């Protein structure tokens, strides 16, 4: 695993932990634990029912947090069945974080800005609101109250005049509360993730369990021109030691090499002689090297399941 | 040979031959062409004459006449009339034809400007040296009576054919073959070329084939290991290029033309392992004793000797006999093959059919 | 991904959109499978 990826994984861990529920961190840390993981594994692993894996799912999955790929499988001993795996496409997580972070900071700005403006005004009978301008063009003919159009009642003044400080306070909490977000989505810029696939993710896959049903492969249909929508995404060295006696082996094959060659280029005989009067064509040491060897012994001690194969 | 030792871009190059007529529209460009198809007077086809009027509208600065000896012929010259030059240059390797037209160069494209000694480059490293031989295949008893009777157009084929040739033949492929050698095997007569071919197993070309099969049997004689040799005929006869071929030999003949033996032999003068230490190529002539084409023989390399070249006698290929196999060895063969050489002078009523 | 590139925010992504999913008579005969193709070099 690349080191960015763990930085991705982390961001992961961190907005599912602080932005979802409880439930919400054990189906997508399962799928991020492992990589592509089906649905009945899914199931297995976390011991909870369809009806519960419903929402999790649904919800990281609208949020694109975790994506789908469905695809026809064949068991050679059952009917046929559609299985439904899940993975990570990082690119869209981490988009969907981006804008997500992005317009919660945005709407608390603009709620601190709406909330500096004047006041306002409301009716206490047909919970009407109007602003200082349109209250303006309805106060009675004495200058005293400003009265309803549907009502003709007084008004009454609206809230939001001592928030001043508080919608600040939300503000600076968010930003201490959602800084590991900015700090690992700056990281996240300065390299270059590679967009994932059912495929790709198949990669790192680590078993489920011993004899999951669903097949994790993937064996796309053959010349297949359909287009699904967001379906694509962007030597041997042998070594050989020469002893002294190969090497004049060595030396012997390399004067047969060239005495061969010597040969492809002489000429003919027929070119060689004046063929005029031939007729036509047509139609003992080893006693002596013991008594030696003992005789400076003598010295010293002196002195001293058929299937198609290739071969790879 | 344009595009490898210059760099004229592919884009201003046409080549206008039977296959491809389309012309370059660039400004100015090249077109590499042949005297058949701008020599012809009669019937140019519509695709063969919009090309022929481009040639003929623009006034051309070059012109470049490959194998110049056959420029004077009766109607080749005319192309030097009609196409507009201001420059003329004619290239080939030997200048020399039966009639007396040669002269007449002199009027349609100039003098001669230079001229180059063949040992000379040969010495140098710059052509291969080749050892010229003649053999003389004394013709056996049976053929021979019936060159007697025949007359001068069938005596031809009656001493292309005598069986002595075929072993001399096959003897020395397989000797050259055994050398590592690449061999070509020229004959002008067609039939000859056939029977031999298809005796032998090997590929061989004539005037029928079309372009792209004469190129791919050229191409697999080239670089392909196990096809060592083939059969050429006149086409082959000149302006062909095979560096690989080192071997040549010849079992027919045009007569007594000079050129077409200096032609042939220049398919191996250019041979690619020319410089390696006492390399010789090989340029053998089988010919038929007491027959007319020792006649030919001796008159047909008139030219090679004024060069340099000498040719050597030879009477017996030692070491013949123990081939295993050799052809036409029994007189049944002989006797069968003789006589095979002899012999050769309402739309409803639809249904119904 | 265009939301995103005019708020200034780098997007990891790309629109789906963008991605760019990528003679006739023969003379000698008796060579029946002898000839090997070497039309290139
Ligand atoms: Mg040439
Ligand atoms: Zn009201």
């Amino acid at each position: 695993d690349r080191p960015i990826d763990d930085i991705v994984k982390n961001l992961l861990k961190f907005v599912v932990r602080g932005f979802y529920g409880g439930s919400f961190v054990l189906v997508l840390d399962a799928i991020l634990f492992h990589s592509v993981l089906a649905e009945d594994d899914l199931k297995q692993l976390l011991s909870i029912n369809k009806t519960e894996l419903g929402p999790l799912i649904a919800r990281l999955r609208s949020d694109r947090l975790i994506s789908i790929h469905k695809q026809r499988e064949y068991p050679p001993n059952s009917k046929s069945v559609e299985r439904v795996y899940y993975y990570v496409k990082y690119p869209h997580a981490i988009d969907a974080i981006k804008w997500k972070v992005h317009q919660v900071v945005q709407r608390l700005k603009d709620d601190l800005d709406k909330n500096s403006e004047p006041n306002g005004y409301m009716c206490p009978i047909c919970l009407t609101k109007y602003t200082q301008l349109e209250a303006v063009q309805l106060l009675n003919f004495d200058r005293t109250e400003f009265l309803c159009s549907l009502c003709d009642e007084p008004l009454v003044e609206d809230d939001s005049g001592k928030k001043n400080k508080e919608k600040q306070d939300k503000l600076n909490r968010l930003m201490d509360q959602i800084q590991p977000i900015i700090d690992s989505l700056k990281k996240i810029d300065d390299s270059r993730i590679e967009e994932n696939t059912f495929e790709i993710a198949l990669a790192r896959l680590i078993p489920p369990q011993n004899q999951s049903h669903a097949a994790y492969t993937y064996n796309p249909k053959k010349g297949s021109t359909m287009f699904r929508p967001g379906d694509s995404a962007p030597a041997t060295l042998h070594i050989n030691i020469t002893t002294a006696s190969d090497e004049v082996a060595q030396r012997e094959l390399q004067e047969r090499q060239a005495e061969e060659k010597r040969k492809q280029n002489a000429v003919p005989e027929w070119h060689k002689q004046s063929t005029i009067g031939k007729t036509a064509l047509g139609r003992e040491e080893r006693e002596n090297e013991k008594t030696l060897n003992d005789y400076y012994a003598a010295l010293a001690k002196k002195q001293a399941l058929e299937d198609e194969f290739e071969d790879v | 040979q344009f595009l490898q030792w210059c760099t004229l871009q592919p884009e201003n190059c046409a080549v206008f031959t039977s296959d491809n007529k389309e012309m370059f529209q660039t400004e100015s460009g090249l077109v590499v062409s042949t005297y058949s198809m701008v020599a012809n007077t009669r019937n140019r086809s519509h695709d063969s004459q919009k090309v022929m009027d481009f040639l003929t509208g623009r006034e051309w600065g070059f012109i470049i006449l490959d194998e110049v000896h056959v420029v004077p012929a009766a109607m080749f010259r005319r192309v030097v009339s009609t196409i507009a030059a201001h420059a003329k240059l004619g290239l080939t390797a030997t200048l020399v034809r039966e009639d007396d037209k040669i002269g007449d160069l002199n009027f349609l494209i100039g003098p001669k400007l230079y001229e180059a000694n063949w040992m000379e480059l040969s010495q140098k490293g710059h052509i291969a040296n080749v050892q010229c031989a003649e053999v003389w295949c004394p013709m056996t008893a049976e053929f021979y009576q019936e060159y007697l009777r025949e007359t001068a157009r069938k005596r031809m084929l009656l001493y292309i054919m005598n069986p002595t040739k075929f072993q001399a033949c096959q003897f020395l492929i397989q000797y050259h073959e055994r050398r590592g050698d690449k061999i070509i095997v020229f004959s002008d007569n067609v039939y000859a070329l056939q029977e031999y071919a298809l005796k032998m197993g090997k590929p061989f070309i004539y005037g029928s084939t079309p372009q792209q099969e004469r190129m791919n049997i050229l191409q697999n004689f080239q670089y392909n290991d196990q096809i060592n040799t083939i059969f050429l005929s006149k086409v082959g006869d000149t302006s062909i290029d095979l560096p690989e071929a080192t071997c040549l030999i010849q079992i027919s003949s045009h007569y007594g033309s000079r050129r077409q033996e200096a032609q042939r032999l220049g398919r191996i003068l250019r041979a690619k392992r020319r410089n390696d230490e006492g390399f010789n190529a090989f340029f053998y002539s089988l010919v038929s004793k007491d027959t007319q084409e020792m006649y030919y023989s001796t008159k047909r390399q008139a030219f090679l000797v004024d060069q340099g070249y000498a040719f050597k006698v030879i009477t017996h290929l030692h070491g013949m006999e123990n081939i295993p196999n050799l052809a036409y060895a029994s007189p049944r063969e002989r006797r069968e093959l003789l006589q095979e050489v002899l012999l050769k002078n309402h739309p409803l009523i639809r249904k119904m059919y | 991904p265009r939301k995103l590139q005019d708020l200034g925010l780098k997007p990891a992504s790309v629109d789906p959109a963008t991605i760019k999913r990528q003679k006739g008579k023969i003379t000698n005969t008796h060579m029946t499978g002898i000839l090997k193709d070497y039309s290139h070099r």
